[PDB]
RNA sequence: GAUGUCGGCUCAUCACAUCCUGGGGCUGAAGUAGGUCCCAAGGGUAUGGCUGUUCGCCAUUUAAAGUGGUACGCGAGCUGGGUUUAGAACGUCGUGAGACAGUUCGGUCCCUAUCUGCCGUGGGCGCUGGAGAACUGAGGGGGGCUGCUCCUAGUACGAGAGGACCGGAGUGGACGCAUCACUGGUGUUCGGGUUGUCAUGCCAAUGGCACUGCCCGGUAGCUAAAUGCGGAAGAGAUAAGUGCUGAAAGCAUCUAAGCACGAAACUUGCCCCGAGAUGAGUUCUCCCUGACCCUUUAAGGGUCCUGAAGGAACGUUGAAGACGACGACGUUGAUAGGCCGGGUGUGUAAGCGCAGCGAUGCGUUGAGCUAACCGGUACUAAUGAACCGUGAGGCUUAACCU
RNA sequence: AAUUCCUUGUCGGGUAAGUUCCGACCUGCACGAAUGGCGUAAUGAUGGCCAGGCUGUCUCCACCCGAGACUCAGUGAAAUU
RNA sequence: CACAGGUGGUCAGGUAGAGAAUACCAAGGCGCUUGAGAGAACUCGGGUGAAGGAACUAGGCAAAAUGGUGCCGUAACUUC
RNA sequence: AGCCGAGUCGGCCUGCGCGGAAGAU
């Protein structure tokens, strides 16, 4: 459950540390984003010599949340924080070369197979 | 086609081998007994009347008892009616069981909803509340404005206001039939249906 | 908010047309002492349904 | 209700081992990827149990690759293949939510050894 | 809404309710017949009858529980020495309610309540 | 001898000179994508930074972020930032008291609803002997939105670059109804930990007060963030528009006589109310089968005998409820409380024994306690009776039985 | 600028986006030297602007504990017409 | 008005506590001159809240938050 | 006029009609 003004951590090595959500894409009057959805962000903190700078505007996809995901038998999976991966504004492909932390099987689509393949564990 | 009368028992789940959990409502359907057939010559339309259940002797008035004794069936707890299509025929005294839904795939269920009593506009119509601070004065859940000035000078008919909510007839359409059990008189459908545990339900094949 | 015209005695009566009291339908008779009482209540001497309860 | 009890008891497992809050357990689950099926393992500490007949459940917490994860399992689902107890723990409470704010040495649990 | 709920509020708060019913249970055990309002009499059964059920098995633990719930050693002694043996072979229903008239000061409905072997 | 004036919030209703979706003619219309005019009002039609702002500029979305009327809609519905009292200061004008559609800081928003109107819910009488049920449908309301991906097909079109109509399948946003099986919130009526102080003679064990003293968990019920379902397809008559046959006018012409197509607008199909529809409708069952007197002689009055079918009143009460109303039950009985067995929650009671100098630990022991839940059981309370409601149901004409 | 009409002047900083804020320029409509000019540590229920923590202020409301409103018995007003 | 307002001086017990603060008690004094039921909307005074955390608003208005003693350690500027 | 046999062309004056014609309970 991610909305405007929400702050997130970064699960890749592109240089950013903390980011903020400024829009939930999709349709008119849309409220929340969950795992697998694409949002618009601005960068609030970055390390010195990375591939991105503080103040840029880009896109991102959500990979972990504190609310979790349900499964077809009623089970749940929850995490301790909120994290995302940075994408290119036009192509919508990753910017880094590595992935940190676990991810889930909701990402198993033709669009995010690079992330699935670079991840260290898929729950 | 015709339908049947039953009682709401409760809710549970069914597990499949693939690993899916289906939520289900359990409906008990005993045998429905035909009390009267209405035809075009004597009544003006084509239908049947049915009863189900049981009733105690010292609660049945003489008019009702005579009506049952004409048909030759035991007394039940109520009377209901169903319209006939072209090509359907039944006779007085006949019994209809839940095996009627053996090949049906989707049904519609009708019942009476739970009663909330006198309700406000926030709960009854989804109105928005006004501010809880910033100088509001005794107006936190109140409805607001209800009209205009000298023109038109009145309140229009059909306006949304506070009043009684619930306790009325409701229909829910196109529910999947999950199981039919004839030995224990059971029908299992997917999803929720109106009413409380122990209330009466009417089940028909889906119209769309 | 107050009236603009004075209401009439006819209106007063029409409003009060729902104010009459209802009397008790009948009383019961105890099977031993013969007293009259309100149904499901005890009598003034201390009987109920034929037995003495309060002395 | 007798009717619902009868419908429910014909779907229950009878192999479930006995475990308590504070124990360490390993759970094996089914994973489908294409036309293949395999078993994947999840191991951790038991913080909560819900005893509700066919509707029973339990909750497991672990630290994975620098991140804390929690899973809520429905006890009688055919997705779960097997449950095993690896260690027995000694606590006082029925719910162990206070472990969410502890890390490292401050999160240790004593062994029961009864 | 109050669907499926149990209990009476009586225009009080919880501490006041608890203290009042403690005192009333003591009075009923002491005298064996009292006069009060009908709703109060109907509430009093659910406080008094479980104490009589408890007093059918004599032990230090049960006496201490009764003391916790009454705070009167005379009441405890009467329970365990007299009222348990008297009701040893009865399954529930130790009290009885009889409706009487209306109170003069405020028109409240009234009732007597008593033990069934007085 | 008083009609409260800007902007915001809450809640709306109408027009069509149409912003989106629907149907068409022309094009300096190859395709994709555009320009202009005609028909069409069913549904839909952004969040933020700045400023008192309505506007406006800027950032990022959307199929689209329409234009106007309603005391520039709405203060006996809310606010009080701006304007427009009394305090004080700057610049400017005046000798001065003072002044400025110039600026700056501060500055009391009253009313218990008689009548109309609107949302809900009852009492009376009527419908022509009385009573218990099931219906028909004149009429009225609700609902009607739309994205992206895949196949057809890299086909039609095009030098290339690009790239379809028509027709099928899946998955979403916003909105509406119901429900509590699952995930969770609450749960001062259930269990436990602990600080200060007072009491039960004292130890041990317990209770009162300090926001439920402060906290940690949690049953039933209620509930959204939870999970099921919905908008249609078909039919009739048409709008702009497209046509067939065919004269007036030997040719031509969609029209004058005849015949065929055509849209989210109209009438139906889907859901709910509905015979006070005074034009008061229909079907099934049940109940009542005695004697007299008077008078102004008639839809007249009275006296004895008789009191049905059913209804109401009273009590025990409900997932029904402001009060009325509605549903279940009253010994030929499971309606409520209690009682017995389970389940659920909390988490190893008290007493006693052992180890230790002691705070504490171990055994008896997953122990004790356990609300509103499930399955059972006449222990307590639902009394015999009294009360209301009658005794075969008007006149005229027609058609069949006698 | 507590002073500037034109005016949200032009340039730099801070934000994804700043008619307010901070630093400069001088074209001062209409600053200026005891109806004082320019600075200043400490002090202020004083005016303006930005951050950390924190939250039912808000997306968007849900449940609970108390006092009224509702029903019965006793007493018993007001404005207005 | 048998009115939640105003009115100078003296006396000073116990356990915690810096204390005449605050909590619980002693001597002593009181339950405040309409009651009884029910458990709707709305208003008044309070307790708890998934995920987010000023997105509200003229303005963080109101709420939430910090809070004791002993010790370590503490910047620009300054009339020292 | 079209591919044989009686009418046909267009200006003027005048009576009644048709289009031009979009609004808010
Ligand atoms: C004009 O200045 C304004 C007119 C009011 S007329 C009701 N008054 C301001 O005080």
């Amino acid at each position: 459950m991610i909305q405007e003004q929400t702050m997130l951590n970064v699960a890749d090595n592109s240089g950013a540390r903390r980011v903020m959500c400024i829009k939930v894409l999709g349709g008119s009057h849309r409220r929340y984003a969950g795992v697998g959805d694409i949002i618009k962000i601005t960068i609030k903190e970055a390390i010195p010599r990375g591939k991105v700078k503080k103040g840029d505007v880009l896109k991102a996809v959500v990979v972990r949340t504190k609310k979790g995901v349900r499964r077809p038998d009623g089970s749940v999976i929850r995490f301790d924080g909120n994290a995302c991966v940075l994408l290119n504004n036009n192509s919508e492909q990753p910017i880094g070369t590595r992935i940190f932390g676990p991810v889930t099987r909701e990402l198993r689509s033709e669009k995010f197979m690079k992330i699935i393949s670079l991840a260290p564990e898929v729950l | 086609m015709i339908g049947l009368v039953g009682k709401k028992v409760g809710m549970t789940r069914i597990f499949t081998e693939d690993g899916v959990s289906i939520p289900v409502t359990v409906i008990e359907v005993e045998a429905n007994r035909v009390t009267q057939v209405k035809d075009l010559a004597n009544d003006g339309y084509r239908a049947i009347q049915v009863t189900t259940g049981a009733k105690k002797a010292n609660r049945v008035t003489k008019p009702e008892a005579g009506h049952f004794a004409k048909a030759g069936v035991e007394a039940g707890r109520g009377l209901w009616e169903f319209r006939l299509a072209e090509g359907e025929e039944f006779t007085v005294g006949q019994s209809i069981s839940v095996e009627l839904f053996a090949d049906v795939k989707k049904v519609d269920v009708t019942g009476t909803s739970k009663g909330k009593g006198f309700a406000g506009t926030v709960k009854r119509w989804n109105f928005r509340t006004q501010d809880a601070t910033h100088g509001n004065s005794l107006s936190h859940r109140v409805p607001g404005s209800i009209g205009q000035n000298q023109t038109p000078g009145k309140v229009f008919k059909g306006k949304k206001m506070a009043g009684q909510m619930g306790n009325e007839r409701v229909t829910v359409q196109s529910l999947d039939v999950v199981r039919v059990d004839a030995e224990r008189n059971l029908l299992l459908v997917k999803g929720a249906v109106p009413g409380a545990t122990g209330s009466d339900l009417i089940v028909k094949p889906a119209v769309k | 908010a107050v009236q603009q015209n004075k209401p009439t005695r006819s209106k007063r009566g029409m409003r009060r047309s729902h104010d009459a009291l209802t009397a008790v339908t009948s009383l019961s008779v105890d099977k031993t002492s013969g007293e009259k009482h309100l149904r499901h209540h005890i009598t003034a001497d201390g009987y109920y349904r034929g037995r003495k309860v309060i002395a | 209700s007798n009717i619902i009890k009868q419908l429910e008891q014909e779907q229950m497992k009878q192999d479930v081992p006995s475990f308590r809050p504070g124990d360490t357990v390993e759970v094996k689950v089914w994973v489908v990827e294409g036309s293949k099926k395999r078993l994947q393992a999840f191991e951790g500490v038991v913080i909560a149990i819900r005893n509700r007949g066919l509707h029973s459940a339990f909750t497991v917490r672990k630290i994975s690759n620098g991140e804390g994860v929690e899973r809520v399992f429905q006890t009688h689902s055919p997705v779960v293949d097997s449950i095993s107890v690896k260690r027995r723990g000694a606590v006082r409470k029925a719910k162990l939510y206070y472990l969410r704010e502890r890390t490292g040495k401050a999160a240790r649990i004593k062994e029961r050894l009864n | 809404m109050r669907h499926r709920k149990s209990g009476r509020q009586l225009n009080r708060n919880s501490s006041h309710r608890q203290a009042m019913f403690r005192n009333m249970a003591g009075s009923l055990v002491r005298h064996e017949i009292i006069k009060t309002t009908l709703p109060k009499a109907k509430e009093l059964r659910r406080v008094v009858e479980p104490l009589i059920t408890l007093a059918k098995t004599d032990s230090v633990a049960n006496r201490r529980l009764a003391f916790a719930r009454t705070r009167d050693n005379e009441i405890v002694a009467k329970l365990f020495n007299e009222l348990g043996p008297r009701f040893a072979s009865r399954a529930g229903g130790y009290t009885r309610i009889l409706k009487c008239g209306f109170r003069a000061g405020d028109n409240a409905p009234m009732a007597y309540i008593e033990l069934v072997d007085r």
